[PDB]
């Protein structure tokens, strides 16, 4: 089940009801796998491996008039598993233009509301 | 204009297979299917700040990798 491809295309198009179903299913399989990696598995599903981009970096590149809601739902889910400090303070590490965190997109996209 | 009159003359008197590519070739347009129409690249500068809606890639500057 390509859950990573569904959550990237859901946040790109701007649909919020599609996200919460992907948000519910990823919490569900997190309840199924709780052996040794409750923080590490939830991070690796939201974050890719080549770029290192999260679902929040992809949330802020593409802007659309649902994007205030699409962050507020998505921050509370990283708060629900106590991983928001690793989540929000995650750095782009593709080593060509690395270091650009989730905050660095927000000021550049001149969204003074959600910053 | 006067050096434009010569370049289109030398290019017309060059009957090779034209290996000299002047352009990004077959780079994608915005469509589900229409990947054609080879392209060009230029640059813009400071004024008129706005949120950027229409874009093609997730902010690289060269080709990725």
């Amino acid at each position: 089940k390509r859950l990573k491809k569904r959550i990237f295309a859901a946040v790109s198009e701007g649909c919020v009801e599609e996200l919460r179903e992907l948000l519910q299913d990823l919490q569900d399989l997190c309840r199924r796998r709780r052996g040794l990696d409750v923080p590490d598995f939830l991070m690796h599903k939201l974050t890719a491996s080549d770029t290192g981009k999260t679902c929040l970096m992809k949330a802020l590149l593409n802007i659309n008039p649902n994007t205030k809601e699409i962050v507020r739902i998505l921050l509370a889910f990283a708060e629900e598993n106590d991983i928001l400090d690793r989540f929000i303070n995650a750095e782009y590490t593709e080593e060509a233009y690395e270091g650009q965190t989730a905050l660095n997109i927000a000021i550049e996209r001149r969204q003074g509301d959600i910053t | 204009l006067q050096r434009a009159r010569t370049i289109l003359e030398f290019e017309k008197m060059l009957p090779e297979w034209l290996r000299s590519r002047f352009r990004m070739g077959e780079l994608c347009k915005v469509a589900d299917e229409d990947f054609r129409l080879c392209l060009r690249i230029n640059e813009v500068k400071w004024t008129e700040w706005k949120t950027h809606v229409s874009f093609l890639n997730e902010d690289p500057g060269p080709i990725r990798r």
